């Protein structure tokens, strides 16, 4: 079982990874205000065009 | 004491033992693994 | 079942193997044949520490064989139970040499329940005994006993069918018509040898004396036409064990009729 | 690879080392059997 904690350790980093995979994501998420600023009011500055 | 010395050396190099019997079996693993990859980069010149 | 967090079964690891192979049962050999010599000797200078005198002799030598053959059964018996122990780890290792990998899904199906491993608790508390059979019997220890009976009576007699083992105290000792004295030298032997296929005492000197000459010399006794060689002959202890009972008897019986000439003088 | 030609080599070395420890334990074996010999010398001169 300590061989199998030791298996969990390395799982947990493989998991520390994606959650670093998913910080890139929500970089992505922050690069998306880059455009939604324009993409967010497309939805409201055209009001009779929308 | 020395006697009981060599019944440890002996329970290690039955440890020993098993762990190369262990090494052989990740060894042809990796070998059946590289022979595969090999027969897939084959294939792909074939047609590249 | 969920009892328990680890699981019920698990697989065998090389780090855990290790110290599995490190696994070695006490040395009970050495202090076995130790004290089994310390009660031979100390059955050989009880014997030798007998007299005449000492009536009740029955008894003791009963309760000292039934010690003896109790000893024995125990020493036999822990011989039967480490070799089922041997036997039982020799079991568990070749169980543990075809056990899976370890991983989660394997934790998880044996959490869940999966009589895949056995381990060793089950097969050692309910382990088979070994019952052991064929008695030791042919332990020159065992041969000592009960040559004490039936000595009193007759030390220079020995009956011809004293060697049938068909008797379960050893021999059957009865009174026969048997020589105490070497024909080679014509002196009572202090140093007796006899041979398994010879089946004939003799002075280890006169032995010695008509041994050498010839590579091939057959015994001085009649009935027995095969040749008895250096190897052949073997070390009874009962012949030399008689022959000093007897001399202490007849030490015993000088110092008995010294004692009764100095009463009626 | 250079684990299991390490292991071999290990295994090896204590094979050898072991077939000498083991004449060396014979060896003392006889030489305390023959001691004891002597052992029972000195007991049955103090004995004396």
């Amino acid at each position: 079982m300590n061989d199998v904690i030791g298996f969990f350790n390395e799982r947990e980093a493989d998991l520390k990874s994606q959650y670093e995979d998913k910080k890139k994501f929500v970089k992505e998420m922050r690069d998306t205000p880059e455009f939604q600023s324009w993409m967010r009011e497309i939805r409201s500055y055209d009001q009779d065009t929308k | 004491q020395l006697k009981e010395d060599i019944n440890s050396r002996q329970s290690k190099i039955q440890k020993y033992k098993d762990d190369t019997i262990y090494y052989e079996d990740k060894k042809k693993v990796y070998l059946e693994n590289i022979k595969k990859i090999e027969v897939n980069v084959a294939a792909l010149k074939e047609g590249i | 079942l969920n009892d328990n967090p680890i699981p019920k079964s698990v697989p065998l690891h090389p780090k855990s193997g290790k110290y599995f192979h490190n696994l070695h049962a006490r040395d009970l050999s050495n202090i076995y044949q130790q004290c089994y010599k310390q009660i031979d000797e100390t059955i050989n200078q009880l014997v030798d520490s007998t007299s005449p005198s000492t009536i009740g002799i029955e008894e003791q030598v009963a309760d000292i064989t039934s010690t003896y053959k109790l000893l024995s059964t125990y020493e036999s018996e822990s011989n039967s139970f480490d070799e089922h122990i041997k036997d039982l780890k020799k079991n568990f290792k070749q169980s543990s040499d075809a056990c899976p990998q370890i991983d989660l899904s394997t934790w998880d199906k044996y959490r869940t329940g999966e009589l895949t491993a056995p381990k060793l608790s089950e097969l050692y508390l309910n382990m088979p005994t070994p019952e052991p059979a064929t008695m030791v019997n042919n332990t020159d220890t065992l041969k000592i006993l009960k040559v004490l009976p039936y000595i009193w009576n007759d030390p220079t007699c020995v009956i011809p069918d004293l060697q049938n083992p068909a008797d379960e105290d050893d021999l059957q000792i009865e009174g026969g018509k048997i020589e105490l004295t070497c024909p080679i030298t014509c002196k009572p032997y202090e140093a007796p040898l006899i041979s398994r296929k010879c089946n004939h005492v003799f002075d280890r000197d006169g032995i010695q004396n008509y041994l050498q000459g010839y590579t091939t010399r057959d015994c001085p006794q009649a009935a027995c036409s095969q040749v008895v060689s250096m190897r052949d002959f073997v070390r009874d202890p009962i012949m030399e064990l008689r022959c000093k009972i007897a001399k202490m008897k007849e030490s015993q019986e000088q110092d008995k009729r010294s004692s009764q000439a100095i009463d009626v003088l | 690879t250079e684990k299991i030609r390490n292991r071999q080599e290990k295994i090896e070395r204590y094979t050898s080392d072991g077939t000498t420890i083991e004449a060396q334990i014979d060896a003392k074996v006889i030489y305390v059997n023959e001691k004891d010999s002597e052992h029972q010398n000195a007991r049955e001169l103090l004995r004396d």
